[PDB]
């Protein structure tokens, strides 16, 4: 029926179709349900003569939200699957409850991304939610910083030992490559989110962000004495594309309040 | 001599004990056999279960899954509404009901885990808003984490986790079972052995004693063949344990102490065969051959002989008594028997719809995987006929047709049954229940009464966990049968509606089904056309009501249901007293509402068509005594409503500031007053009219607002309150409020000369 | 859903087997 | 995400 509307031109009438499909309760997959929202979203993003410009974009924006929150569930059930400290006997209960319709950023974020602790995938639910809480965006950042920190530091680690002629715990494929340091690695996460978010979240408060990371690099070394250059947290924000007159500002205010670890010398 | 509320009073104290005298299970599962069902298609208006909606796995949890190397496990915490799923080492709960939710990830353990269970905190030892313990055992080890999971205004609770140090080897034994008892008691067992083991844990720290300890309770020795565990049951109402083997030995365990566990029975299955053998019909479905896959604990609540139900792999329920040497020193029984065999039902599910002596030979749950029984005798069984593709099986027992069957002699165990399907490639795991234990009685005799209790507390819920999702089954209450066959009946003839509603005069009997068609019209399973479907049970309730006749009068069966349908609406109040003395109120303020509302929506039913309901308007000395019967119970409603918000009323206030300053009488009085007495007789009446008179006196003490508490007491509870008694309030109003103004000079010769007027 | 809903209150132990 | 496990001091009393 959608090629049919398509070929001739009509395209809003295709879009609409395609939308009801992916929230209807029909047995579709969710990456079927991925598809549908996607077509839907550039079929209303085009005119289609006879109806209005504010009913086009009202759809095409229905269909943007649900394609978004459709891509996190996907991101999830695809993690939590090959995840190899799930049990069988979940993954499976996982699979059932997510390979279907699209559910809700709250069951989403409490049954599943809170429960693994993929704290990234949080952070785009927050965004996903226009979620206004500074203070819980700011204590997933920090747990993701930290979680990703102890995750080098053990890859390294069992790089370490492959270069020494010992052994690794047993089912643990070894790295036949050195590793990235560790700060290298968080930065990499802080790159794929702000990419996929666009640093006009509420999840990149560079007031609060900034010194996070800033006091991390401090309080684990992460400067010269390891080979990294002691600017790294400036440059990662920079060529992210905060604005220079934001970056000054902020390190003002971190200059003058003396706080956390930027003490003394 | 006796006036309306009173004479209605009676009729429901009448109507309490009948429903209330509902066969125990005892009573229709006696020594013997049966093979009694009605069998339902799943699609059917009369299918006594069916499927609600669906939860699917999160992706999220199908990544790790596919991502296991050695182990993998699913299981459910149905009481929350949570399921998980362990990964060799790593588990992840989440809340089902969420339609995206959030994995909460554990993954402190070292070893792969073999068990996972939720089970009650051991009272005084952690913070109160510990609500669950939640037990993990390793090959290694067993870990305690505190849970509390608070409910959120979803309706999904909100799962935290505490870390405890708390924590033991495991020791040689595998742990497969974990179940808790009601005071936090967890015990153990596996498939290495038949071992029972026991985790005790303390707050303090002692020198001599850790906070975290593990004791054998079975102190095995010597000679022991193999056999290993196929479940663990837990009957806290007898302090019992039960544990199933790999053999389809029963074991029997009694909790004598806090600390203690004794094995008082073991029941091999050539015990239970030579049971068998002695009944009167034996069977080839019962054999040596057969095996036991899972046991179902009957409370004492539920029965007082029949302690227990065995499933066997070909579809058989088995019944098993347990009895005491003695009847004094918890009695711990020493003694089990197979006494009743409800074999299974003989017709098999079909896509398209097909058309007295014992069955004993069915193999129409042959084989039967996995089986569960919730009180009053919810029964759900997995046939796996083919290794692809489970069916379920569901049935519920027929309370009314149990309820109307007479005599006592005649009793059976008749059952409604239905053939759920799902899909190919679910595999079901487990099976639990969510929603509050069924009990419609706090013993045996009435416990199992499905009606009395159809308005009271919701139909119960059942998570279906499978390998792809979880699904929500629902009973069905005979309120929403008689709904959905009336909305087929919408289009059709006025001889369509007599002949569906005949159908269930033959099963639940004319009182019960003119019930039904009085709370259907007047909105009850509408919380699930609807006008038409109301205005349907209005014309069944009119139509089929029947008429009151001389034998001493007999009335009609619509004055029955209206007494039947109100009886049930406040049998959760009747008899409770008001109070609870810091005085509280017995009933909570939310249940006083629904009630009140439930009992306002029939008097407006009644209102509403008193011009085409017999008996409402007045009309030989049969129709007279049917106006004087009805007429009273419509004043005993007003009157319920009248007491309900009397209560609310007064428990707006400060109750224990207005019980401080009462005398002694009153206050004992107020103590022991019931709802029945605050709705039918003198004595409520006169004390409500002695604590109105006293709650304003407080109220002018706070001086908030005399001219609104008064139009409160105006209006909604006329008829015990006076008139004459507001104008007095108002006059002492004027007359504390000028004892409050006293010091001002002006201000009181209008406040005392109003109080004069 | 895309709306969120936290409720730590009654969740399903995550690193457990089920009843 | 890893459960954020809160202390044993809060859990159990007094």
């Amino acid at each position: 029926l959608c090629r049919f509307y398509t070929t001739r031109s009509r395209f809003f009438e295709a879009a609409q179709v395609q939308t009801n499909l992916a929230k209807s309760d029909l047995n579709i997959s969710l990456k079927d349900r991925i598809i549908l929202l996607s077509r839907a979203k550039g079929n209303a993003s085009v005119n289609t003569i006879g109806i209005s410009r504010q009913q086009q974009q009202q759809l095409n924006h229905e269909a943007s939200e649900l394609l978004e929150i459709a891509h996190i569930q996907d991101d999830l059930l695809e993690r939590l699957v090959a995840d190899p400290r799930i049990p069988e006997e979940r993954k499976a209960e996982i699979e059932e409850f997510l390979d279907g319709p699209i559910r809700t950023l709250t069951d989403l974020f409490n049954d599943y991304a809170d429960q693994a602790n993929y704290y990234d995938l949080c952070l785009l639910i927050f965004h996903a939610a226009d979620f206004h809480n500074p203070r819980t965006i700011m204590d997933t950042w920090n747990n993701l910083i930290n979680q990703s920190h102890f995750e080098a530091e053990q890859r390294r680690e069992y790089w370490e030992i492959v270069q020494a002629g010992g052994d690794l715990p047993a089912g643990v494929i070894a790295p036949i490559a050195e590793p990235p340091l560790p700060y290298v690695y968080v930065s990499q996460q802080i790159q794929l989110i702000a990419h996929r978010t666009s640093l006009d979240s509420l999840i990149f408060p560079v007031n609060s962000l900034l010194p996070v990371v800033c006091a991390y690099a401090i309080n684990n070394g992460q400067d010269a004495s390891i080979g990294a250059d002691p600017c790294w947290p400036i440059q990662l924000f920079l060529n992210l594309g905060v604005p220079h007159a934001l970056m000054v500002q902020v390190l003002e205010n971190v200059l003058d309040t003396q706080e956390a670890p930027f003490t003394g010398r | 001599d006796l006036p309306p509320v009173a004479k209605a009073a009676q009729v429901v104290n009448q109507t309490l004990q009948l429903d209330d005298s509902y066969p125990d299970l005892d009573s229709y599962c006696r020594p013997g056999a049966s093979s009694d069902y009605e069998m339902q298609s799943s699609d059917s208006s009369w299918a006594p279960f069916h499927v609600v909606r669906h939860h699917n796995i999160p992706d999220k949890v199908f990544e790790h899954l596919n991502a296991g190397e050695v182990f993998t496990k699913l299981g459910l915490f149905a009481e929350i509404g949570y399921a998980w799923a362990s990964i060799d080492s790593s588990l992840f709960l989440w809340d089902y009901t969420h339609p995206n939710p959030e994995l909460i990830g554990y993954e402190e353990a070292t070893h792969t885990i073999t068990a996972v269970a939720l089970v009650p905190p051991k009272p005084g030892v952690f913070v109160k808003t510990i609500t669950h313990v939640l037990v993990v055992a390793t090959t290694s080890e067993i870990i305690l984490l505190g849970v509390s999971a608070t409910p959120t205004p979803s309706g999904s609770k909100s799962l935290t986790l505490y870390s405890t140090r708390m924590s033991v080897h495991r020791g040689g034994s595998d742990v497969s079972f974990i179940v808790g008892t009601k005071d936090g008691r967890i015990f153990l067992g596996g498939e290495s052995d038949t071992d029972i083991h026991e985790i005790f844990y303390q707050q303090e720290e002692r020198w001599f004693s850790s906070r975290c300890g593990k004791i054998n309770h079975s102190h095995p020795f010597g000679s022991r063949q193999q056999e290993w565990l196929r479940g663990l049951y837990v009957d806290d109402t007898r302090n019992l344990l039960y544990s199933l083997s790999n053999r389809s030995t029963i074991r029997t365990y009694h909790m004598e102490g806090p600390e203690k566990l004794t094995k008082v029975i073991e029941k091999d299955k050539t015990s239970c065969l030579r049971d068998f053998a002695h009944m009167a019909d034996s069977s080839p479905l019962f054999t040596d051959k057969t095996n036991i896959v899972a046991l179902s604990p009957i409370p004492a609540t539920e029965a007082s002989k029949l302690h227990l139900m065995a499933l066997t792999d070909t579809g058989c329920r088995l019944f098993l008594s347990a009895t005491s040497s003695a009847s004094y020193t918890a009695l711990a029984p020493q003694s089990m028997q197979l006494q009743f065999v409800k074999f299974p039902p003989r017709e098999s599910p079909t896509r398209i719809r097909t058309l007295s002596q014992l069955d004993k030979t069915s193999r129409a749950l042959d084989p039967s995987a996995l089986g569960f029984r919730f009180s009053p005798g919810y029964f759900f069984d997995v046939v796996r006929k083919h290794p692809n593709q489970d069916m379920l099986f569901v049935s519920a027992p027929d309370t009314g047709r149990i309820k109307v069957t007479q005599p006592a002699s005649a009793l059976k165990y008749f059952e409604q049954g239905t053939w759920i399907e799902l899909e190919n490639g679910n595999r079901t795991i487990e099976i639990g229940l969510t929603t509050a234990p069924f009990a419609a009685a706090k013993q045996p005799l009435g416990f199992g009464n499905e009606l009395a209790v159809q308005f009271d507390q919701v139909p119960g819920e059942f998570a279906v966990l499978t390998n792809t999702g979880v699904h929500i089954v629902r009973r069905r209450r005979l309120v929403d049968i008689f709904a959905k066959a009336l909305g087929n009946c919408v289009s059709a003839s006025d001889d369509a509606l007599e002949r569906e509603v005949r159908k269930f005069i033959n099963q639940y009997g004319r009182v019960e089904t003119i019930a039904a068609a009085l709370a259907v019209a007047c909105g009850q399973g509408s919380d699930l056309m609807d006008r038409n479907t109301e205005n349907l049970a209005r014309a069944a309730f009119i139509e089929y009501g029947g008429q009151p006749r001389l034998a001493s009068v007999r009335l009609s069966s619509r004055h029955d249901a209206l007494a039947l349908y109100l009886t049930r609406l406040v049998r959760t109040l009747w008899k409770a007293k008001v109070v609870q003395v810091d005085i509280s109120s017995t009933i909570p303020t939310s249940k006083l509402v629904t009630i009140q509302e439930n009992v306002e929506r029939l008097r407006n039913f009644l209102e509403a068509n008193k011009s085409t309901i017999q008996g409402l308007a007045p009309p030989d000395i049969a129709n007279q005594k049917e106006h004087q019967a009805l007429h009273a119970l419509q004043k005993l409603m007003e009157s319920i409503s009248e007491g309900i918000s009397f209560v609310l009323m007064l428990f707006d206030e400060r109750v224990s500031d207005i019980y401080a300053r009462l005398d002694a009488v009153s206050q004992q009085q107020l103590k022991d007053l019931t709802y029945e007495q605050l709705f039918s007789q003198t004595p409520g009446k006169e004390l409500a009219k002695v604590l109105v008179k006293a709650i304003v006196n407080r109220n002018i003490a706070s001086g908030a607002n005399v001219e609104t508490v008064a139009d409160a007491l105006r209006r909604r509870c006329g008829s015990f309150c006076s008139p004459d008694d507001v104008v007095t309030f108002k006059a002492q109003e004027q007359l504390q409020r000028a004892s409050e103004q006293a010091h001002n000079s002006p201000v009181l010769r209008a406040l005392l000369a109003e109080s004069l007027r | 859903h895309k709306k969120l809903v936290i409720n730590k209150d009654m969740r399903t132990d995550l690193f457990s087997p089920p009843n | 995400r890893k459960a954020k496990l809160l202390p044993m001091e809060e859990a159990l009393l007094p």
